[PDB]
């Protein structure tokens, strides 16, 4: 028993295979680009698969029901306030689907060993991944499905922290709707959990928290000068 | 503001 | 209105 909007909300996903294969294939072509002078570290790589996954993003984004119909400039603050909320939540989404405890299945479309990248990681960096796996590790208890995500996705991007929207009618709209519709998902497919709607919710702050440390440590990688050129993902750092 | 974001959005795919 | 003339006319260097 799905809702109409969540419905209208699963159409709007991206084909993940389809996704997967063209970043894997944007870093393969990179490598070809880059002379074979200049290296690369798994920091550097998975700031390019962040880079990448932020294209994908916005592609989704500006396709998507609702989002649409906002002006350009509307559309450019509510991804500004929540691109980093939104590459967290897709990261657990795919833990939780496709991946397993122990294993980060990566965007990709691998899956490489926890201990493979933490050990390359300085310490800031293993406790923002160890706070991410608590995440993973809660929603995979609470048997976080699709129907799920694509709400929480929608309540991230039509955020009402907003300030100076425009069309903030429609964003509060937005909310309430796909709010309404998450709460009848839950009692209406998993009766027996009445906590169930409350405990999504209340990863939202959790995600929120863990975006912005993850922003404010990458803008010390990126000033530092480990950041390789990545258009994408400082622009909207700098936002 | 940021040129990127915005053409990202604007261009006809 | 192209969306990359934009671009190119509004980015940074
Ligand atoms: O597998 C992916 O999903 C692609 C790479 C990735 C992983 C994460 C991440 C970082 C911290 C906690 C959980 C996941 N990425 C990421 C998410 C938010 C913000 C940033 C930032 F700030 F470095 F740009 C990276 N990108």
């Amino acid at each position: 028993s799905i809702p109409h909007l969540i419905l209208e909300l699963l159409k709007c996903e991206p084909d993940e295979p389809q996704v997967q294969a063209k970043i894997m294939a944007y870093l393969q072509q990179e490598q070809a680009n880059r002379s074979k002078h200049e290296k690369l570290s798994t920091f550097g790589l998975m700031c390019k698969m962040a880079d990448q996954t932020l294209f994908s993003i916005v592609e989704w984004a500006r396709s998507s029901i609702f989002f649409r119909e906002l002006k350009v400039d509307d559309q450019m603050k509510l991804l500004q306030n929540c691109w980093s909320e939104l590459l967290i939540l897709d990261h657990i989404y795919r833990q939780v689907v496709h991946g397993k405890e122990g294993s980060i299945f990566l965007v990709t479309g691998q899956q490489v060993d926890y201990s493979i990248i933490a050990s390359q990681a300085g310490a800031t960096l293993n406790n923002l991944m160890s706070h991410a796996q608590e995440l993973v590790a809660k929603l995979r208890s609470l048997q976080f499905d699709q129907r799920e995500f694509v709400c929480l996705k929608f309540l991230v991007l039509f955020s009402l922290d907003v300030k100076n929207l425009e069309n903030f009618q429609l964003v509060e709209g937005v909310q309430e709707q796909v709010n309404a519709a998450l709460l009848d998902y839950t009692m209406c497919n998993y009766p027996q959990q009445t906590e169930k709607f409350g405990q999504l919710l209340l990863r939202l702050p959790e995600i929120r928290a863990i975006s912005m440390q993850a922003e404010e440590y990458l803008y010390y990688k990126h000033l530092n000068g480990d950041v390789p050129y990545n258009n994408l993902l400082i622009e909207m750092l700098h936002a | 503001e940021n040129a990127l974001l915005r053409y990202l959005l604007d261009k006809d795919d």
